[PDB]
C-alpha cells in the first residue's frame, strides 16, 4: 500500500555533509566532531593531537569537572607538557584525508 | 587534607628528584609561589640543589628573590631563611642577591 | 514643603510619614554599612604584597554571604511590610474628597453634603505676591480639617496625574476611568505642598498641589460659606 | 485518555493514515455539515449608539475614514446607525 | 581575500593620523550635534 | 517529475568564484539589482519624506 | 580550509536588504497612518518579499546543491527554530494577557460585564468550531506527511502535505468569511480589540505556515528531501503545530470561555 | 572588497567592529542629550522650553543610551568579537542573520531622529504611557516613529538572542561543558534568554499601543473597557528583565577583567557566579510591577513584589563578594582596566542599595516618580554598565585593534570620569528624599543647590568623553603594535594574536575527554 521515489542521503548528499557521512562510516573525524579520548599523556604515552599544519591550540581540562581550561599552541617536534599540570601531548601533522 | 610536614616532605622529595628537568623546576617553584606561605628552608633547599644539578646559577638567586617576595612586609622570614641555608649557600657558591646588588634599583 | 540643601525628607507631618522616617533611617543606616564594608574590603584586597594565587575553595565562605544577606533583607522586609500594612489599615473617615488630575491643574469635589467643587492653579511666578513660592502656590487651596482621618480619592479626566504630598507620606496616580483612594491624618495646622508626580504633557512641572488643614470648626465655617 | 480506539502498536506513516482518513477528515466532514446546517442571517439587532462601540479616535487609513476594513453593510452600524 | 593585522581590520583607514583625526571628528562630532541642531529645529518651527 | 538535484549540485559547486547568491546565472544579477535598487531609492525616497515631514505644510 | 563542520557564509546582502526592508515597511506604515499614501509601505512590502525569496533561495543552494548542512548545521538549525517559535508563543502571550485583562475585569463602560454590553459574540459551536477540527486535522495529516517522508514514500508524501495545505487554505477562507459576517468590529472596544488582533496575528501565522508549506510541497515536487534530511520540512511542521497550539488557546479563551 | 566586507559582512569580528562603532556614535548622542537636560536643569527657570521640549530630550536620551549605546557594545560588539573566540567556534551559529542584526539598528535609529524631527516630537517618557502617548494627547506621528524604532530594535536582538543562544549551546568543542565555558559567555547566554522571552512582550504591548492610535482599538483606552494599567504591565513586564539585559555582560565582563589584573587563573566561586547570573536572570522575571508602587494594586500585591525584588540582593551580593574574593591574594596590576573594574564594584553596589530601598512599597509612596530613582538607576547605569563597558574596551582594544593604548591617559580619563559621574549623580539622592518630582523642566527654589552641582558634574563628565575619544585617535596614530599578553593560558580570545586573523579556528582546538 505504499511505494519509494525519496532520495536518500547516501544517492544525494553532496559537499562536507557527503564527506562527513563518508567519514563517519569509515570510523574517522576529519572535522573534529568527537571529543577525542585521552592517553595516560605520560612521555612515553602523549595524547596524539593531529593537525593539518604544524601547530594548533590545545585545551587541557587538568582533572575531570575543572571549569577552567588551560589553552596553549602545541608545535610541531617534541612532545610538549601542559603548563597547568604537565600532561604530555605530541603533533602528528597529516593530510585530511585517510 | 595535609599536614605541614605532609606538604614539605612532598616538596623536597619533588626537588630532590635526581633526573629533574628544567621545566619541571619551573613548574614546581611557580607553583610553589601560588600557596599562602613562604617555603619551608628545607624546600628552597632541595630547589637550590635542583638549580646546581641543571647548572641554573640564575634560577637559584630567582628562587632567593622569590623567598623574599613572598614574606611582603614580615621582613623577619627572610633572613632567617638565608641563616638556615647559609651552610648551602656556602657549598654551592650561591651568592644572594643582595651580594650581587641585584636588590638596589 | 522642601527648604535650601535640604538633605533627607521633609519633616513628617502624618503619624504614616514618621513612620516612614524612622524605617528610612534603619534602612539606610544599613546602605551605609554595606556600601561602607564593600569599599573597605576593596582597600584591603588592595593593600598588600602577599599572594594566594592557587584555586581557593568557594563553599564555606559562600554559606556566610548567602545567609547574612538573607537575614539582613527579612530585618528590612518586617518594618517594611508592617507599615505597608498600617497604611491599609480600615480607618472609617468622617470625610471624602476627590481630586481629579487635568492638563494642567487639579480640580476637587466636596459631595458628602453639598456639591462643592473648584479649580486649583499654579500662580505664575509673575503673579506671585511678596514672599509666596515659586511654582508652588495655588490660587484655591484644599481646604481640610486637621486632626481628622479623610479620604482622598483621585481620578483623572485625561492622560496619568500623580497627586503627591511629601509632608504628609501621600503619592496616588491619577488614572482615567479608575478612582484610587488613599487616606490623609495631619498632625498638624498649616500649609502642605506636592507637585504632579505623573508625566503629563507641556505643563508636568507646573500643576502644584497644596493642602491647607485648619481645625473643624474653621473647616465647617469655610464649608457653609460655599453656599 | 478519555477517548478511546486503541492501536500503539507500532507508529507508521499507514497509520497517521488511517488517523487522517478514518478520524480526523471524517470529522472535518461532520462539523462541515453541522456549520452548514445553523447557517442562515439571524435577524440584526436595534442599533443603540453605545458609547463603548464603534470606536472613533482617529479616522481610518481608506475609504471615508470611518468605515472598518471589513464592513458588513448588512450587519456592522455605523457611529450614526445602518447604513441605507 | 581581505587585508589583516593592525590598522587594516577597519572600515576607516589609520594610514596618515591627521587624515584619520578629521574622519574621527567628523564622525564623534556629528552625533555629538545632532541633538543640539534637533533642539534648535523644534524650536524654530513654532 | 524527474530527480535533477544532481544538475543542480554540479551547478552550483562549480569553482567560478562566484557568492551562492549570484551562483544560479544572469538572472540572480538581474533580480539583485532590482532587490537593491528598490531598497536605495525607496531609503533615498524616505529620508525625502522626512524632510517633507519635519516642517509644517500649509 | 576548515576541518570543523560548520558554515561559513558567502558575504551576502540580503542583511542589507532585509534591514532596509524593515525601515521602509515601518516608514511606509507612517506615511499611510498619517499622511495618506500607500507609496513606501509598497515598496518596503515588495523588498521585504524579495528579500525572504532570495535569502532562503540562498539556504536551498548552500544545502541541497552545496552539501553545507552537516549534521552540526542541522543541530543549529533546530536550535534556532525552537527558539524562534519561543518568541512567538511570548508574542501572542502579551495578546492573551491584554484579553484576560479586560475580561476578567470588565469596567462601568462596559456594562460591568462580560462580555460587553452590546457586543453579541459568534457561536463557538458553528464556523469556530468547524475552524478548530480543521486545524487538529491537520496536525494529523502532516504527521502522515512525515512518517511518508522518513519513509521513503514520495506520493504519499506529497497527498498528505497537499492535503495538510489544503486544510490551512479552508481554515483560512472559513476566517475571512467569518471576519465579514462578524456583526462587531475591531472598533468595538476591548472586545473587537481583542478579538481582532489576537485572531488576526493569528490568522497572519497559519498564511505564514501555509506559505512555508507549500514552498516545502515545491521542493518535494524536486526531490530536495531525503528520508533522513529534510528540515525545513521539520521547522514547518514545528511551526505548524505552533500554530494550531495557539488556535486551540484562542478558541477556549476568546471564543469559549469569553462568550 | 569595501562593500562586500563591511556592508555584506558574515564576519563575528568584523560585525562586532560595526557594533561598537554604532554604539560609539550612538553614546555621543546620548551624552549630548544628556548635556541638554542638565543644562536645562543648572540654573532655575527655564532654558529651552516648557516640558515637552524638555522630555522629548528627556525620552530620547534614555531610547538612545540603552537601545542604541548599551546593548549594542555590550551583545553586538563585545558579544559578537569575543563569544566566538573564548569558545574556539569559527564563527556565530548564523553569520549571516547576524548581519541583519547588526543593519537593523541604523534605520530603527533613524526612526528614533525621524519621530523627535516631526511635529513636536515624542515628549512620552522612555516609557510611552498611554494616554499621554496617545492620539489626543500626542497627536501625529512621533509616538508611532517611536514604536517603529522600537519594533525594529526588538526585532534586532531577537534574532541576536537567537544566534548567541544557538552559538553558545551548539558550538562549543565538544569535549568542553556549559560549566567549562567563561563567565562572559555564560552572561551572554543568560542575557540572550532574557531578551528572547522579554522583547516579544514588549512587542505584543507597543503594537497594541500602535493600534489604540491608529486603528480604533481600545486595549488602554477606559472608554472602550481598556485600561492605562495594562499597558504598564506589559512595558514592565520587559522593563525590569530589561535593566537586568542591560547589566549581566557587564558582569560577565567585570569577572573576566578582575581575574586577569588579579594575576588569577580562575574567577573565584565559579559555579556560584554560574548560579546568580542564572538566579538573577530568573527573578528578573517575577518583580515588575515595582515600578507599579503608586498606580493602586491591592496591598497583598504590593507585599509580594517588595518581598520578591529583594531576594536578587542575595545572589547579587555573592557575585560581589566573589570578584572581592578573586582580587584576594592577587598580584595586583593597576590597570586602567583593573580601575574601572574596581569603580564599577563599588558603585555598582551603591546604586544597588538604593534599589533595595526603593523595594519597599511604602517607603517607595514618598521615592516613586522622584529623583531618588533616577540617582538609583544612574548608579547602576552610568557608573556599572558604563564602567564595565570602559573597562572592557580599554581591556580588549589591543585585541581588536592591534594597538595599544596610553595607560597614563586612560588613567586620567577614568579620574576625571570618576568625579564626574559622582558629582553628576549623588547630590541628586537629596532632591529625592526632599520630593523633586522626576520628568520636570524646572523645580521650586530650594531644590536649586543640588541641580545646580549636578549639572556642573555633567560638564565634568563631558571632558572625560572628549579625552576619551582623544585617546583612541592617539593609539591609532602612534601605532604601537602588540607583541605579547600574559595570562593567555586562560584567555583563549588572546590566543590568535593582536588583531585575531579574519578567519579563526579554522582548524578548531584540540580538547580530550580523558
Ligand atoms: C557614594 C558615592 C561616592 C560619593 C562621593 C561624593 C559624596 C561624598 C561621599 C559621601 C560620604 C558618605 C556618607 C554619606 C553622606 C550623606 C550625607 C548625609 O548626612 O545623609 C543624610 C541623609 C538624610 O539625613 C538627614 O535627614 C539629615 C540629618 C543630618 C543633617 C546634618 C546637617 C549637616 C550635615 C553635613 C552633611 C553635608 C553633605 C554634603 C554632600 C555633598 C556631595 C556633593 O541623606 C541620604 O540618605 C543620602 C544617601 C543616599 C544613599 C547612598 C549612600 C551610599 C554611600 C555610602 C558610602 C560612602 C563611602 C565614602 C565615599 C568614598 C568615595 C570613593
Ligand atoms: C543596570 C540597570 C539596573 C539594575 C541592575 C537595577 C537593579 C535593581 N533595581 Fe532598578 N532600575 C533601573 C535600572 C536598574 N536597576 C532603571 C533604569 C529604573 C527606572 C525605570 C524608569 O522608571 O524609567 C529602575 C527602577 C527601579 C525601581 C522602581 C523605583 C520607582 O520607580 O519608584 C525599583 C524598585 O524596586 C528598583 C529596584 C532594583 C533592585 C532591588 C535592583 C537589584 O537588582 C540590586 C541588587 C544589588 C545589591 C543589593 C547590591 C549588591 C549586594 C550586596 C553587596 C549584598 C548585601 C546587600 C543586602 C543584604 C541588601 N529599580
Ligand atoms: C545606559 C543608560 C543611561 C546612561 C549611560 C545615562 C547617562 C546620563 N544620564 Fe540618564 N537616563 C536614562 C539612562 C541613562 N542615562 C534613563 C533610562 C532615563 C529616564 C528617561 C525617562 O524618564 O523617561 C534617564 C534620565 C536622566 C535624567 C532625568 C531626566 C528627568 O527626570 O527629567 C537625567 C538628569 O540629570 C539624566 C542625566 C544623565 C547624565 C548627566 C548622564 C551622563 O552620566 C552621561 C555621561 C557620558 C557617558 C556615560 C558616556 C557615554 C558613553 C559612551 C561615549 C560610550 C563610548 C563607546 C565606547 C567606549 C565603545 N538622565
Ligand atoms: C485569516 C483572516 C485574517 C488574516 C489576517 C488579516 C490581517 C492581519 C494582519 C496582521 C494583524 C496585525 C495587525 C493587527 C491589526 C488588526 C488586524 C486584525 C485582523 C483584521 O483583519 O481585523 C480586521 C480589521 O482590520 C484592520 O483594521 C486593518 C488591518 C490592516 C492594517 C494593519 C496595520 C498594522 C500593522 C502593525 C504591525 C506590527 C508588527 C509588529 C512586529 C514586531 C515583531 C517583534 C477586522 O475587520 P472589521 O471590519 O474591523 O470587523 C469585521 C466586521 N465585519
Ligand atoms: C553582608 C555580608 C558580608 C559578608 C562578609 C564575609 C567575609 C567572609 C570572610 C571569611 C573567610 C574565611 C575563609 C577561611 C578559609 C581558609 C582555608 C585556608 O586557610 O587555606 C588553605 C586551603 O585554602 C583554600 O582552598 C581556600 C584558601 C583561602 C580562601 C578561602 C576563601 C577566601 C575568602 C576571601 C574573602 C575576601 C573578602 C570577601 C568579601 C567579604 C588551608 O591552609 P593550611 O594552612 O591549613 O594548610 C596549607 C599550608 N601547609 C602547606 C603548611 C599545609
Ligand atoms: C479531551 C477533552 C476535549 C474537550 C471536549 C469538551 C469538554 C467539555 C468539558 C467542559 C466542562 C466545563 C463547562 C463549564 C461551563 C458551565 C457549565 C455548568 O456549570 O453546568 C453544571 C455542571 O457543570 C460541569 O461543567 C461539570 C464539569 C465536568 C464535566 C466533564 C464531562 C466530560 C468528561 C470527560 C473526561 C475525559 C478524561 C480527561 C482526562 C485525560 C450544570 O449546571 P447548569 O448547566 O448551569 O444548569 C442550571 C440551569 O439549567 C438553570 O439555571
Ligand atoms: C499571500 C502570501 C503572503 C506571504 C508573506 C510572507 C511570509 C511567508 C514566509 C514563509 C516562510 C518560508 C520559509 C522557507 C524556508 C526555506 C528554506 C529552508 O527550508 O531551508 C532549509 C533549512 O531550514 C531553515 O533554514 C529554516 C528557516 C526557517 C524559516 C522560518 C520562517 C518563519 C518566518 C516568520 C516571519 C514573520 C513572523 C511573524 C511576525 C508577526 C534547508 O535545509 P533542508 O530542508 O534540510 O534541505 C537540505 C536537504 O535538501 C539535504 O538533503
Ligand atoms: C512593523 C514591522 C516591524 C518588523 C519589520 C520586519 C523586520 C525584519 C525584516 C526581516 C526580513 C527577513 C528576511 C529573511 C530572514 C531569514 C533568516 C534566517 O533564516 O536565518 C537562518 C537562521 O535563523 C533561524 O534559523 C531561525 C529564525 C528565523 C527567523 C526568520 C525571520 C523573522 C523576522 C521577524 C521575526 C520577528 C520576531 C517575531 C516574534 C515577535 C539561517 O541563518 P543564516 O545566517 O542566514 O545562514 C546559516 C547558513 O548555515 C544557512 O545555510
Ligand atoms: C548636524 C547633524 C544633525 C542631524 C540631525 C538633523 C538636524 C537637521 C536640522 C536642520 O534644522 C533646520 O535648519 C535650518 C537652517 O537652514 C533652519 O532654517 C532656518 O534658517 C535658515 C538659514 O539661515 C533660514 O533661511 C530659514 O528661513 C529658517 O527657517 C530650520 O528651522 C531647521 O529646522
Ligand atoms: C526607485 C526606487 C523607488 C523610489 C520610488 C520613489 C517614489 C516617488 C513617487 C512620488 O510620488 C508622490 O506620491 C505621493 C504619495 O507617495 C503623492 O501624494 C499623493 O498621495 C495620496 C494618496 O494616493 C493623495 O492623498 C494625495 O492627494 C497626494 O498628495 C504625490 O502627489 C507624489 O509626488
Ligand atoms: C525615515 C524616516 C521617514 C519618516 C517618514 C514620515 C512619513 C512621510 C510620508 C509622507 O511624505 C510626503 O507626504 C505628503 C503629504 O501626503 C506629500 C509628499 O509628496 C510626500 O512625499
Ligand atoms: C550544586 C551547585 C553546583 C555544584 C557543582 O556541580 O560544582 C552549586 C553551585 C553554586 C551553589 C549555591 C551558591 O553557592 C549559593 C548558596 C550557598 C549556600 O551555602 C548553599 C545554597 C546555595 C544556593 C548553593 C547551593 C549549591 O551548592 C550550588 C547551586
Ligand atoms: C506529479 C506527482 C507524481 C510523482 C512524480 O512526480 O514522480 C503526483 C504524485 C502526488 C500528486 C499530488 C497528490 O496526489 C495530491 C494532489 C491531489 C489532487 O488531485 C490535486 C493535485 C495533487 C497535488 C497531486 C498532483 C500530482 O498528480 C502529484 C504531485
Ligand atoms: C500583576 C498581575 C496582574 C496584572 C493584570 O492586572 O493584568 C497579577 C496576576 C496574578 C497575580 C498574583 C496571583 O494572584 C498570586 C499571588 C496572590 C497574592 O495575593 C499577591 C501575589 C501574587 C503572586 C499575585 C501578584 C500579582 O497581583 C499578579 C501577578
Ligand atoms: Cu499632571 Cu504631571
Ligand atoms: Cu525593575
Ligand atoms: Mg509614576
Ligand atoms: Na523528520
Ligand atoms: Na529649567
Ligand atoms: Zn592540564
Amino acid at each position: 500500500a505504499s511505494g519509494g521515489g525519496v532520495p536518500t542521503d547516501e544517492e544525494q548528499a553532496t559537499g562536507l555533509e557527503r564527506e562527513v557521512m563518508l567519514a563517519a562510516r569509515k570510523g574517522q573525524d576529519p572535522y573534529n566532531i568527537l571529543a577525542p579520548k585521552a592517553t595516560s599523556g605520560t612521555k612515553e604515552d602523549p595524547n596524539l593531537v593531529p593537525s593539518i599544519t604544524n601547530k594548533r591550540i590545545v585545551g587541557c581540562i587538568c582533572e575531570e569537572d575543572n571549569s577552567t581550561v588551560i589553552w596553549f599552541w602545541l608545535h610541531k617536534g617534541e612532545a610538549q607538557r601542559c603548563p597547568s599540570c604537565g600532561t604530555h601531548y605530541k603533533l602528528v601533522p597529516h593530510q585530511l584525508a585517510h | 587534607h595535609e599536614t605541614d610536614e605532609e606538604f614539605d616532605a612532598r616538596w623536597v622529595t619533588y626537588f630532590n628528584k635526581p633526573d629533574i628537568d628544567a621545566w619541571e623546576l619551573r613548574k614546581g617553584m611557580n607553583t610553589l609561589v601560588g600557596y599562602d606561605l613562604v617555603p619551608e628552608p628545607k624546600i628552597i633547599d632541595a630547589a637550590l640543589r635542583a638549580c646546581r644539578r641543571l647548572n641554573d646559577f640564575a634560577s637559584a638567586v630567582r628562587i632567593l628573590e622569590v623567598v623574599k617576595d613572598k614574606a611582603g612586609p614580615h621582613k623577619e622570614i627572610y633572613p632567617y631563611v638565608i641563616q638556615e641555608l647559609r651552610p648551602t649557600l656556602n657549598e654551592l657558591g650561591i651568592s644572594t642577591p643582595e651580594e650581587l646588588g641585584l636588590d638596589k634599583v | 514643603m522642601a527648604y535650601p540643601m535640604q538633605l533627607g525628607f521633609q519633616d513628617a507631618t502624618s503619624p504614616i510619614m514618621e513612620e516612614l522616617l524612622h524605617f528610612h533611617d534603619h534602612t539606610l543606616m544599613i546602605v551605609f554599612l554595606i556600601s561602607s564594608l564593600v569599599l573597605y574590603i576593596i582597600s584591603l584586597m588592595l593593600t598588600t604584597k602577599l599572594t594566594h594565587t592557587s584555586t581557593m575553595d568557594a563553599q564555606e565562605v559562600e554559606t556566610i554571604w548567602t545567609i547574612l544577606p538573607a537575614i539582613i533583607l527579612i530585618l528590612i522586609a518586617l518594618p517594611s511590610l508592617r507599615i505597608l500594612y498600617m497604611m491599609d489599615e480600615i480607618n472609617n473617615p468622617s470625610l471624602t474628597v476627590k481630586t481629579m488630575g487635568h492638563q494642567w491643574y487639579w480640580s476637587y469635589e466636596y459631595t458628602d453634603y453639598e456639591d462643592l467643587s473648584f479649580d486649583s492653579y499654579m500662580i505664575p511666578t509673575s503673579e506671585l505676591k511678596p514672599g509666596e513660592l515659586r511654582l508652588l502656590e495655588v490660587d484655591n487651596r484644599v481646604v481640610l480639617p486637621m486632626e481628622m482621618t479623610i479620604r482622598m480619592l483621585v481620578s483623572s479626566e485625561d492622560v496619568l496625574h500623580s497627586w503627591a504630598v511629601p509632608s504628609l507620606g501621600l503619592k496616588t496616580d491619577a488614572i482615567p476611568g479608575r478612582l484610587n483612594q488613599t487616606t490623609l491624618m495631619s498632625s498638624r495646622p498649616g500649609l502642605y505642598y506636592g507637585q504632579c508626580s505623573e508625566i503629563c504633557g507641556s505643563n508636568h512641572s507646573f500643576m502644584p498641589i497644596v493642602l491647607e488643614l485648619v481645625p473643624l470648626k474653621y473647616f465647617e465655617k469655610w464649608s457653609a460659606s460655599m453656599l | 485518555a478519555s477517548a478511546a480506539k486503541g492501536d500503539h502498536g507500532g507508529t507508521g506513516a499507514r497509520t497517521w493514515r488511517f488517523l487522517t482518513f478514518g478520524l480526523a477528515l471524517p470529522s472535518v466532514a461532520l462539523c462541515t455539515l453541522n456549520s452548514w446546517l445553523h447557517s442562515g442571517h439571524r435577524e440584526r439587532p436595534a442599533f443603540i449608539p453605545y458609547h463603548h462601540l464603534r470606536i472613533r479616535t482617529k479616522p481610518f487609513s481608506w475609504g471615508d475614514g470611518n468605515h472598518t476594513f471589513f464592513h458588513n453593510p448588512r450587519v456592522n452600524p455605523l457611529p450614526t446607525g445602518y447604513e441605507k | 581575500h581581505y587585508e589583516e593585522g593592525p590598522g587594516k581590520n577597519i572600515p576607516f583607514s589609520v594610514e596618515n593620523k591627521w587624515r584619520l583625526l578629521a574622519m574621527m571628528t567628523l564622525f564623534f562630532g556629528s552625533g555629538f550635534a545632532a541633538p543640539f541642531f534637533i533642539v534648535r529645529h523644534q524650536l524654530l518651527k513654532k | 517529475f524527474e530527480n535533477r538535484v544532481a544538475e543542480k549540485q554540479k551547478l552550483f559547486q562549480e569553482d567560478n568564484g562566484l557568492p551562492v547568491h549570484l551562483k544560479g546565472g544572469a538572472t540572480d544579477n538581474i533580480l539583485y539589482r532590482v532587490t537593491m535598487t528598490l531598497c536605495l531609492g525607496g531609503t533615498l525616497y524616505s529620508l525625502y519624506c522626512l524632510g517633507w515631514a519635519s516642517f509644517p505644510h500649509k | 580550509h576548515q576541518t570543523h563542520a560548520y558554515h561559513m557564509v558567502n558575504p551576502s546582502p540580503w542583511p542589507l536588504t532585509g534591514a532596509l526592508s524593515a525601515l521602509l515597511m515601518t516608514s511606509g506604515l507612517t506615511m499611510w497612518f498619517h499622511f495618506n499614501s500607500m507609496t513606501l509601505l509598497m515598496i518596503g512590502l515588495t523588498t521585504n518579499m524579495l528579500t525572504m525569496y532570495q535569502w532562503w533561495r540562498d539556504v536551498i543552494r548552500e544545502s541541497t546543491f552545496q552539501g553545507h548542512h552537516t549534521p552540526a548545521v542541522q543541530k543549529g538549525l533546530r536550535y534556532g527554530m525552537i527558539l524562534f517559535i519561543i518568541s512567538e508563543v511570548l508574542f501572542f502571550t502579551g495578546f492573551f494577557w491584554a484579553f484576560y485583562h479586560s475580561s476578567l475585569a470588565p469596567t462601568p463602560e462596559l456594562g460591568g460585564c462580560w462580555p460587553p454590553t452590546g457586543i453579541h459574540p459568534l457561536n463557538p459551536l458553528e464556523v469556530p468550531l468547524l475552524n478548530t477540527s480543521v486545524l487538529l486535522a491537520s496536525g494529523v495529516s502532516i504527521t502522515w506527511a512525515h512518517h511518508s517522508l522518513m519513509e521513503g514514500d514520495r506520493k504519499h508524501m506529497l497527498q498528505a502535505l497537499f492535503i495538510t495545505i489544503t486544510l490551512g487554505v479552508y481554515f483560512t477562507l472559513l476566517q475571512a468569511s467569518e471576519y465579514y459576517e462578524a456583526p462587531f468590529t475591531i472598533s468595538d472596544g476591548v472586545y473587537g480589540s481583542t478579538f481582532f488582533v489576537a485572531t488576526g496575528f493569528h490568522g497572519l501565522h497559519v498564511i505564514i505556515g501555509s506559505t512555508f508549506l507549500i514552498v516545502c510541497f515545491f521542493r518535494q515536487l524536486k526531490f530536495h528531501f531525503t528520508s533522513n534530511h529534510h528540515f525545513g520540512f521539520e521547522a514547518a511542521a514545528w511551526y505548524w503545530h505552533f500554530v494550531d497550539v495557539v488556535w486551540l488557546f484562542l478558541y477556549v479563551s476568546i471564543y469559549w470561555w469569553g462568550s | 572588497m569595501f562593500i562586500n566586507r563591511w556592508l555584506f559582512s558574515t564576519n563575528h569580528k568584523d560585525i562586532g567592529t560595526l557594533y561598537l562603532l554604532f554604539g560609539a556614535w550612538a553614546g555621543m548622542v546620548g551624552t549630548a542629550l544628556s548635556l541638554l537636560i542638565r543644562a536645562e536643569l543648572g540654573q532655575p527657570g527655564t532654558l529651552l522650553g516648557d516640558d515637552q521640549i524638555y522630555n522629548v530630550v528627556v525620552t530620547a536620551h534614555a531610547f538612545v543610551m540603552i537601545f542604541f549605546m548599551v546593548m549594542p557594545i555590550m551583545i553586538g560588539g563585545f558579544g559578537n568579537w569575543l563569544v566566538p573566540l573564548m569558545i574556539g567556534a569559527p564563527d556565530m551559529a548564523f553569520p549571516r542573520m547576524n548581519n541583519m542584526s547588526f543593519w537593523l539598528l541604523p534605520p530603527s535609529f533613524l526612526l528614533l531622529l525621524a519621530s523627535s524631527m516631526v511635529e513636536a516630537g515624542a515628549g512620552t517618557g522612555w516609557t510611552v504611557y498611554p494616554p499621554l502617548a496617545g492620539n489626543l494627547a500626542h497627536a501625529g506621528a512621533s509616538v508611532d516613529l517611536t514604536i517603529f524604532s522600537l519594533h525594529l530594535a526588538g526585532v534586532s536582538s531577537i534574532l541576536g538572542a537567537i544566534n548567541f543562544i544557538t552559538t553558545i549551546i551548539n558550538m562549543k568543542p565538544p569535549a568542553m561543558s556549559q560549566y567549562q565555558t567563561p563567565l562572559f559567555v555564560w552572561s551572554v547566554m543568560i542575557t540572550a534568554v532574557l531578551l528572547l522571552l522579554s522583547l516579544p512582550v514588549l512587542a505584543a504591548g507597543i503594537t497594541m499601543l500602535l493600534t489604540d492610535r491608529n486603528l480604533n482599538t481600545t486595549f488602554f483606552d477606559p472608554a472602550g473597557g481598556g485600561d492605562p494599567i495594562l499597558y504598564q504591565h506589559l512595558f514592565w513586564f520587559f522593563g525590569h528583565p530589561e535593566v537586568y539585559i542591560l547589566i549581566l555582560p557587564g558582569f560577565g565582563m567585570i569577572s573576566h577583567i578582575v581575574t586577569y589584573y588579579s594575576g588569577k587563573k580562575e574567577p573565584f566561586g565559579y559555579m556560584g557566579m554560574v548560579w546568580a547570573m542564572m538566579s538573577i536572570g530568573f527573578l528578573g522575571f517575577i518583580v515588575w510591577a515595582h515600578h507599579m508602587f503608586t498606580v493602586g494594586m491591592d496591598v497583598d500585591t504590593r507585599a509580594y513584589f517588595t518581598s520578591a525584588t529583594m531576594i536578587i540582593a542575595i545572589p547579587t551580593g555573592v557575585k560581589v563578594f566573589s570578584w572581592l574574593a578573586t582580587l584576594h591574594g592577587g598580584n595586583i596590576k593597576w590597570s586602567p582596566a583593573m580601575m574601572w573594574a574596581l569603580g564599577f564594584i563599588f558603585l555598582f553596589t551603591v546604586g544597588g542599595l538604593t534599589g533595595i530601598v526603593l523595594a519597599n512599597s511604602s517607603l517607595d509612596i514618598v521615592l516613586h516618580d522622584t529623583y531618588y530613582v533616577v540617582a538609583h538607576f544612574h548608579y547602576v547605569l552610568s557608573m556599572g554598565a558604563v564602567f564595565a563597558i570602559m573597562g572592557g574596551f580599554v581591556h580588549w582594544f589591543p585585541l581588536f585593534s592591534g594597538y595599544t593604548l596610553n595607560d597614563t591617559w586612560a588613567k586620567i580619563h577614568f579620574a576625571i570620569m570618576f568625579v564626574g559621574v559622582n558629582m553628576t549623580f549623588f547630590p541628586q539622592h537629596f532632591l529625592g528624599l526632599s520630593g523633586m518630582p522626576r520628568r520636570y523642566s524646572d523645580y521650586p527654589d530650594a531644590y536649586t543647590m543640588w541641580n545646580t552641582i549636578s549639572s556642573m558634574g555633567s560638564f565634568i563628565s563631558l571632558t572625560a568623553v572628549m579625552l576619551m575619544v582623544f585617546i583612541i585617535w592617539e593609539a591609532f596614530a602612534s601605532k604601537r603594535e602588540v607583541l605579547t599578553v600574559d595570562l593567555t593560558t586562560t584567555n583563549l580570545e588572546w590566543l590568535n594574536g593582536c588583531p585575531p586573523p579574519y578567519h579563526t579556528f579554522e582548524e578548531p582546538t584540540y580538547v580530550n575527554l580523558k
